């Protein structure tokens, strides 16, 4: 034991992914008004594997266009910026207090 | 012969057609109008 790895834990890959979740969203809300566009979805737990060692996913419309061809759903797009957002200052927290916590036992302070 | 044919435009029937195309169209103004302010309000999300 005693590694990096083993101490930071998966706080270190999910920030990674919380950050590309984020930029696919802010591509949908950017790409909105564009037609023909269509609204791009990210599995966390496929990105979260592959990050942890080492595929497009479309966003089914509620509703049809209106003619553009663009599916994507502005309401949805910041509900899940806001909770990416959250979650991402969760990981942050968490692997912030990995390195604190390993520097205090380092240090005995 | 000896007469000359007119317009068989109903006055009426246009008048009473204008009334409803103006008061549907004023009616979908608004849902033009109540659009953008659910889309104003829905911006509070983001707004941490």
């Amino acid at each position: 034991a005693i590694s990096f790895d083993n101490a930071l834990g998966i706080h270190q890959h999910t920030v990674g992914v919380r950050e590309r979740n984020a930029e696919v969203i802010s591509t949908n809300i950017a790409q909105a008004n564009t037609p023909g566009y269509k609204a791009r979805g990210l599995d966390f737990a496929k990105e979260l594997q592959a990050a942890t060692s080492g595929d497009k996913l479309y966003r089914l419309p509620t509703q049809p266009d209106t003619g553009d061809g663009n599916t994507v759903d502005l309401d949805l797009e910041r509900n899940l910026f806001m909770q990416n957002q959250i979650r991402h200052q969760a990981s942050l927290d968490f692997l912030g207090s990995k390195f604190k916590n390993l520097t205090k036992a380092i240090k005995g302070e | 012969t000896g007469a000359i044919e007119g317009s068989n435009v109903n006055a009426v029937g246009e008048m009473t057609a204008l009334i409803d195309l103006q008061r549907q169209f004023e009616m979908q103004v608004k849902m033009m109008s109540t659009a953008e302010e659910m889309d104003k309000s829905s911006d509070s999300l983001l707004r941490m």
